[PDB]
């Protein structure tokens, strides 16, 4: 209830003019008071439209100002161009910055003037420094200046922060004011005509530096930020890679005193085990060389901070390092050229000096692993393999973005990347031919996409036709299903919605064991992902072909085989300016349904093969192996205690044993710690990487101005929990400026806290971080009922595409390829279902969401709507609340810290109740209705749709499920069986969980199965209305948790809920009209 | 490696407690016992393999036939079944019995599974190992809502300051052979003192070890299943009998668990140098019975043996601690004896004792008084000086 | 610079001394 | 005393209520609160003395 | 029935406090039915029990 | 074969399920499709001959 | 659990499978003869037409074994479960009625 004041102050500061007037608009759920709000509105519009003073009416309608609820504030201020500079001149009295062209290796990667690299605009491209975000540099500068101005009179520790950040913004703005501000167009791009006479890499550097200096709360933060901002102005290729590299060695220096374990995918069972740190000497020499490079780059304070820690090597001073490890990834992306980014991968050293004893075993192990995956379904003749064509054709929506191709749906032209749409086009024109897999050769090389991530190399992405997906789909789904229960596939061991994300190293760490962990992300152009890898799979397919008797299955397997034949020789379109290069690359990368699990297989075979060579010199028992994409780790135990010399010799043997297969590696062996892309451990304590740029993005998405603010808030919350903390008021300023909308040149609207923080398709953030807010009031209920009426909108593009002839042909072909003779009873159902997977195409979503925002805006302008009784969540909570009673409690501390970097209140909760131990289905995947969909398809259907579908009669359930690819007999059996009644409750569980972010954010980290939380939640049991007692216990838990988060202290509860209200609510249960935005979720693991 | 006879090695001083710090030095013995407890926690193995916690609870729930979505409300049977408590119990029991540290119980009476798993606990573990009020409360609860209700007996009339615990005063009243002999075993279960390899040891019965106590337990519990509850309703009977069927179905795993605890306990007892007395202590260790129920319910076909290196570590740690202890004792004894034989009368024999306690790197000498130090001096007066120091002094 | 670096190398030998190594080194 | 809310937990779990049934046992919980136990405990003794 | 010992305690406690507060009486005390009565809701008794 | 939905409706009737309990009986319905009955019939005979 | 016994105390590597050891503890003709038959069900190696053959008992072929099975299961249905509740009886007996 504080945000709107900051909004008002932002408006007053940014505009400042006599002509700048400020126009609130209010609402109340009570008619008479609402008409007085309407009156105030009216009179304000008039007064605005007559240059009359507004300050007089504000007393007359005092009641509305005190008790009614605000919506938004309008603003009439003219163009008044270039006022940002006219304000900014004062904060730029420092010295500007000079580039240094002889730092980056390349020529165009220096921060020199555009004209020195692109004299003509016809060869200009802003894509090497495009922020790719619908928010301006000017927005950032205005926000910083507003923060600095309002915090210009404080006298505390805050002032010690303020002087520091003021100096940082001085350093930045001197450099900016030296030349000027680039001006955004309507699309938030930056054209040639502003950058023609200015440095090319000023924008990303500026934004990244603003984000960093806005995340300063301490002295070391100031040192680090000043030491990166001033060097990131020139160095743009060897900086985040530099400071983020030693961490991998540092984790091998922290003694464990106390540990965490994993059992099943979120279980913990702590251990007081102590483990020393047997680090060799030569890795210190390596580390010393790395610090010499660090100092050689122009870094002074942060080596000293890295140097004074080694005197003790303690874990209490260690979070600084972790903090440092996150300060490296908030400098921006290294958006270099497609060519030079491919050549990070396309350097090959293929040699007729590798072993042959190794590759044959490698090939065989891949073959054997494949056979273990596929023995059962290939043999028992599963339906999903026979009809693999139809399976992939349904599951196209869960695929990659194919190359743009010109379509026509009746009377339009489309350049879609979605392969389902490609299929729709090719069926009509006789071009659909899935059995004949295209070659990939000189006559038709392959396109590319670029998988980027800062501080590392650029990975490549295949962008293929739609036959490759269809071939790989069914076989890869059975392989993944097999890997759900296999432990060693770290990407895929789960229980249908989880990953082993807290690792499985710490079981067998001891004084006798060691662990070798290894980054394997560069192993795409390598000689072990070419020929042997493919041929092992070919061999497995031969065996599997002899392991079935049906012909459809053998054909499907032969098509998958033929796909691997074509992938063994594969060329690659790569432009460079005007001319086009094509390079032989017959190997593996991402952009495929198969790449992930198959790379995991190949790394597993590789490490199993290598690890049987250390056996020539050591006796050990392989206890555990894990492989997940861009990393892999294996633990191993000895007959004795570990020494430095065994570590050194093992490392040399591992390095040379990879060299025997012609494979480069920075081999890393340790005893207590690991480092990988997504996480790392020191001293039996899990830390995480907070490297998600907020004000700069990887590539250019498709979301609106609105939703990118929500994405940024989720990333903000995440990074805060990780450790990287930014000052929240700046973020709120960005959110309001990104939700601000221009109705004319001078009219602009700004919504309020009570529109943006309400559970709908328009939620963006919360008034108090780590806490969703609900509505006990009339007013939040009122607007939630209003916004649900408006969330449902239309897309004319989708309506006209579904009315053409080709779509109709596609629906007909789906039917007669699946079932026939109900052409007007189910086929229409299948069209309505195909509509559910046209929405992946982005412009449809933009049409629909822009329509939602405009419909929202035409009642943000004018007064409010009653919305006609449509029941939602706050209606229920309104009725649950008046039979509560709170009382002060006092819980003790009995749970262990294992995420130090958290804010102290969340940690206090974790340090008093447990951390989560299960993961209950956000999708309802284990639900008996969903185990059909995961059997005949991959398709999601959103929990809104399922929660709705179950509310209907037993007739249209059959239509809706058969329309999702499922056959008719099992649907009829499901309805006759009466299993939906055994699944109303699970679906509603998942629904309510999706509505309230229970599996999305901070609430993913908390134990609701605790005995300590439960004894506070004293709601007696009634029985035979399970939903009510369920929601009551859940909501009471949420009350206690929100009180804990927002105030630190604890409370109890009690609800002697009357049976009358139990029954009144039981009927309100399965008629809920509520919804939560996809863009608002904050997955802690990305 | 073979080592020649030119080589040498020094033997530690593993001479037992000359001070009897388990005789009215309770403030020191509490810290010592806590130190050995927390040390023992760092060497008990982690439960590497279990049964999943959701693939069990659905089997349990359908065995119990519970209303849907009561899983998140946790009708009291299902509270605290998780891991992060089972390992905690496994660690606590073993480390306490090794350190001889008394442990108190924090449970709830609405949860009938806690009372049921307290039987397994109070059988496999002696009762003189707990602290009195806790098992008094727990035994009282068990008697009042599982045993006496199974024969129409009255609730109880228990007395606060009573020399006997409820299982003792219950052993003679009720008339059923099975439960009576079970309670007889429980009440008369106690440790056996025995000196082996020089060190005193508190050893179990030799029937708990080769696990057959659990068969007496199953006999008693099965009898109570076989009774009727005339005085009480059907829901009550149903709840209780399902609650003990959930343990009956886990029988063989419980037997294995019992044998595993006994084995690891004696195996770790082997790596002890200082004699281990059975004496109560100031501070205790909490034990929620939901953390027992977890261990007793999330377990199966998953053995955990302490690695030899952990054993060697624990043994060398205890050896070095013991040697340091005796050596610093010898220092203090030399200077004290010397002070008394050289007539140094203005000398306050405190700073010597401050040095003595500082070199044992576990105490806080800033907040330990002068009287304990002087009593320690008073005991040290009556100790023979070792040969080296005595000869050098004479 | 290098005085503190070499002292870090030296003091990161005295610290974290393994016991089996010094035994085999005495033997060797 | 025992806390009213925990004692009501215990009593509710022990009686096995049913939310879709006009039970007689539902009325056992009316007015269990403290401030009445004190009042009753005080009233009885005061009346027997006077 | 599951509060036996507690009810024994309550009965003894009422009896004790009554017979202790009787010692602080001087006017001889008669057992007679008076005009006006004190109401007494048994929910406030259950509570006490 | 007998109609799966009809036969399983008959099973449901003969089991008397409840929509408000977990009921182990429910798991009896796990995987009562065709193509697996046939698969078992095939697996047994081919195993016993081979 | 139907005849009211302990669960079992079974060794991993017991040279007898549980039905063999369980053949003798119980006292009921139907179930015991059933388990006897099951435990002593094994192939008959017989040379017919030149080839060896793994032939069944010739009491399974003519379907009569199912009558032993149903006699054992009917005499389990009629039991009470002194140790286990009546809902659990109901579940089990219901299940075997579906077959």
């Amino acid at each position: 209830g504080k945000y709107n004041l900051i909004l008002s102050e932002y408006l007053s500061f940014i505009y400042n003019s006599q002509s700048a007037v400020q126009i609130p608009i209010y609402y109340s759920s009570n008619s008479e008071l609402e008409n007085r709000c309407i009156e105030f509105h009216s009179k304000c519009l008039e007064n605005s439209k007559n240059g009359l003073s507004l300050k007089k009416l504000f007393v007359e309608y005092s009641d509305v100002i005190e008790n009614a609820t605000l919506l938004s504030i309008l603003s009439y201020s003219y163009d008044k161009y270039n006022a940002v500079e006219r304000k900014l001149v004062k904060y730029a009295k420092g010295k500007p910055l000079e580039a240094d062209l002889t730092v980056n290796e390349l020529d165009y990667e220096n921060n020199k003037i555009t004209s020195e690299l692109f004299p003509t605009a016809e060869e200009y491209t802003d894509l090497l420094m495009d922020p790719a975000i619908l928010t301006s540099l000017s927005s950032n500068l205005n926000a910083v200046m507003f923060w600095l101005e309002k915090h210009e009179n404080d006298v505390a520790e805050k002032l010690k922060i303020y002087k520091r950040r003021l100096d940082l913004f001085t350093i930045v703005a001197s450099t900016v004011n030296k030349y000027g501000v680039p001006r955004h167009n309507a699309k938030y791009r930056y054209e040639y005509e502003v950058m023609k006479d200015k440095p090319y890499y000023l924008v990303t550097w500026a934004n990244s530096s603003i984000e960093m200096l806005m995340s300063v709360f301490s002295h070391e933060d100031y040192l680090i930020a000043r030491e990166l901002i001033v060097l990131s102005y020139s160095n743009r290729s060897t900086l985040a890679k530099l400071v983020s590299s030693p961490m991998s060695i540092l984790v091998a220096l922290v003694d464990i005193n106390g540990t965490f374990i994993t059992n099943e995918e979120l279980e913990l069972e702590f251990s007081n085990k102590y483990v020393r740190a047997i680090v060799p000497d030569q890795t210190f020499d390596e580390l010393k060389q790395m610090l010499d490079n660090m100092r050689k780059a122009g870094l002074t304070d942060i080596p000293k901070m890295i140097q004074d820690w080694l005197v003790d090597c303690s874990i209490e001073k260690f979070p600084l390092m972790a903090k440092i490890y996150s300060w490296s990834f908030h400098v921006g992306f290294r958006k270099q050229k497609m060519l030079d980014a491919a050549l990070d991968q396309l350097k090959t050293e293929y040699t007729e000096d590798v072993d042959d004893e190794m590759y044959r075993e490698y090939t065989m192990l891949i073959r054997d692993e494949v056979v273990k995956m596929l023995e059962e379904p290939v043999k028992h003749d599963d339906h999903l393999l026979q009809d693999s064509e139809l399976a992939g054709l349904l599951s196209m929506s869960s695929a990659s973005n194919g190359e743009s191709r010109q379509l026509k749906f009746g009377r339009k032209t489309i350049f879609s990347t979605k392969k389902n749409m490609h299929v729709m086009d090719d069926m009509a024109n006789g071009r659909y031919t899935p059995g004949i897999i295209p070659p990939v050769n000189v006559d038709k090389p392959i396109p590319l996409g670029r998988r980027d991530v800062p501080g590392r190399r650029t990975r490549i992405i295949f962008i293929l036709p739609y036959e490759y997906f269809i071939a790989q789909h069914a076989v890869v789904e059975k392989m993944l299903i097999y890997a759900k229960h296999t432990r060693e596939y770290a990407e895929f061991y789960s229980q249908s919605n989880q990953l082993l994300s807290y690792g499985d190293v710490t079981r067998f760490l001891s004084n006798n064991s060691m662990v070798l962990y290894t980054d394997v992300s560069q192993w795409d152009s390598s000689q072990h992902n070419t020929q042997p890898f493919r041929k092992g799979i070919i061999m497995g397919l031969d065996m599997l072909a002899n392991m079935t008797n049906d012909a459809r299955v053998i054909q499907t397997l032969n098509l998958y085989k033929q796909t691997q034949i074509n992938l063994m020789d594969s060329y690659v379109q790569i432009p460079d300016g005007n001319v086009i290069k094509k390079i032989q690359y017959g190997a593996v990368a991402s952009g495929e349904k198969q790449t992930k699990a198959a790379n995991s297989i190949a790394n597993l075979a590789l490490i199993k093969t290598v690890l049987s060579r250390i056996s020539n010199k050591y006796s050990f028992a392989t206890k555990i192996i894990r492989v997940d994409g861009d990393d892999n780790y294996a633990v191993l135990q000895f007959n004795t205690e570990v020494t430095k010399q065994m570590v050194q010799d093992v490392s040399n043997d591992v390095r040379e044993t990879y060299a025997r297969m012609n494979t480069k590696v920075k081999a890393l062996v340790s005893t207590v710690g690991i480092e990988i892309a997504k996480r790392y451990i020191a001293g039996g304590k899990i830390f995480f990487r907070a490297g998600i740029n907020l004000l700069n993005n990887e590539k250019k998405g498709q979301s609106t101005q609105w939703d990118q603010a929500a994405v940024l808030y989720s990333n903000y919350i995440v990074n805060r929990l990780r450790g990287f903390e930014t000052d929240r008021e700046f973020i709120l300023t960005k959110i309001m400026q990104m939700t601000s909308v221009a109705i004319t040149g001078s009219l602009r609207l700004f919504p309020s806290e009570r529109v943006l923080t309400t559970n709908s398709t328009f939620k963006v953030f919360d008034s108090e971080d780590f806490i969703i807010e609900y509505g006990t009031t009339d007013d939040e209920v009122y607007i939630q009922r209003a916004f649900m009426s408006l969330s449902s909108q239309k897309s004319g593009i989708a309506d006209e595409i579904a009315a053409s002839s080709t779509f109709k042909n596609y629906v007909s072909r789906l039917s007669e390829q699946l079932l026939f003779s109900k052409n007007n009873i189910v086929s229409r159902g299948i069209a309505l279902t195909e509509k559910a997977k046209l929405n992946s195409y982005a412009p449809i979503s933009l049409e629909k969401r822009r329509a939602q925002i405009s419909a929202l805006l035409t009642m943000l302008q004018k007064p409010v709507t009653f919305k006609s009784s449509k029941i939602t969540i706050n209606d229920i909570l309104r009725d649950i609340k008046p039979f509560f009673t709170v009382n002060e409690a006092h819980l003790p501390i009995q749970y262990q810290k294992f995420m130090p970097t958290l804010p102290d209140n969340v940690q206090y909760i974790i340090q008093c109740i447990g951390s989560r131990t299960y993961q209950i289905e956000d999708d309802g995947s284990k639900s008996a209705i969903s185990r059909l969909i995961s059997k005949y398809s991959v398709y999601k259907p959103s929990i809104e749709e399922l929660y709705k579908v179950i509310s209907l009669h037993e007739n249209e359930i059959q239509l809706y499920l058969i329309s999702l690819g499922i056959p008719k007999i099992d649907a009829d059996t499901y309805v006759g069986s009466k299993i939906y009644s055994q699944d109303k409750y699970r679906i509603l569980e998942s629904y309510v969980y999706n509505l309230l972010s229970i599996n999305y954010g901070c609430y993913q980290l908390f134990d609701f199965n605790s005995p300590d939380l439960e004894k506070l939640i004293r709601i007696p049991f009634k029985g035979k209305i399970p939903a009510v007692t369920f929601i009551l216990h859940l909501y009471a838990k949420l009350e206690v948790i929100n009180h804990a988060i927002k105030n630190g202290s604890w409370i109890s509860l009690f609800c002697n809920y009357p049976k009358s209200e139990m029954i009144k609510l039981w009927k309100k249960m399965w008629n809920i009209t509520s919804l939560r935005s996809p863009y608002t979720n904050a997955n802690f693991f990305q | 490696r073979n080592l020649p006879s030119t080589a040498r090695y020094i033997r530690p001083n593993l001479l037992q407690d000359r001070l009897n710090l388990h005789d009215n030095f309770e403030s020191l013995w509490d810290t010592i016992t806590t130190s050995n407890y927390i040390l023992a926690r760092s060497v008990v193995p982690d439960l590497k393999e279990l049964v999943s916690t959701e693939a069990q609870i659905q089997k349990m729930s359908q065995d119990l036939q519970l209303e849907a979505l009561t899983i998140q409300s946790e009708t009291q049977f299902l509270t605290g079944i998780n891991s992060q408590a089972a390992n905690d119990c496994f660690k606590t029991l073993i480390a306490a019995m090794l350190s001889q540290r008394t442990m108190s119980l924090d449970f709830v009476t609405t949860n009938y599974m806690s009372l049921i798993s307290g039987m397994w606990l109070l059988t496999v573990v002696p009762n003189d190992m707990f602290i009195r009020e806790s098992l008094v409360a727990c035994q009282l609860a068990i008697i009042n809502t599982i045993i006496y209700p199974a024969f129409g007996m009255q609730r109880m009339h228990y007395r606060n300051g009573d020399p006997q615990t409820p299982f003792q005063i219950a052993e003679q009243q009720i008339q059923n052979f099975q439960v009576a002999n079970w309670l007889h075993f429980v009440n008369n279960n106690q440790f056996r003192q025995v000196v082996i390899d020089g060190v005193l040891n508190q050893v179990l019965n030799d029937n708990i070890r080769n696990g057959h106590v659990v068969n007496q337990l199953m006999e008693a519990l099965m009898q109570l299943s076989r009774q009727q509850f005339p005085t009480m309703p059907v829901d009550y009977k149903r709840s209780i009998q399902r609650g003990i069927l959930l343990l009956s179905n886990r029988l063989g795993q419980l037997v294995d668990l019992t044998r595993l605890l006994a084995y690891n306990y004696e195996t770790l007892m082997a790596c002890i140098t200082m004699n281990m007395q059975h004496v109560q202590t100031l501070t205790t260790e909490k034990l929620q019975l939901t953390s027992v129920t977890s261990l007793c319910m999330l377990i199966g076909n998953a053995t955990v043996i302490p690695s030899p290196q952990t054993l060697f570590h624990y043994y060398n740690v205890n050896v070095n601690f013991h040697s340091n202890y005796n050596e610093r004792i010898n220092d203090a004894v030399a200077i004290i004896t010397a002070a008394n034989r050289l007539n140094l009368y203005q000398k306050k024999m405190k700073s010597i004792v401050e040095d003595f306690l500082k070199r044992l790197q576990i105490f806080d000498i800033s907040r330990v008084p002068d009287d304990q130090m002087y009593r320690l001096r008073d005991r040290l007066r009556l100790l023979p000086v070792e040969i080296r120091r005595l000869d050098i002094f004479n | 610079n290098k005085e503190e670096s070499k002292q870090l190398l030296e003091v990161l030998k005295t610290k974290e001394e393994h016991q089996k190594e010094v035994q085999y080194e005495i033997l060797q």
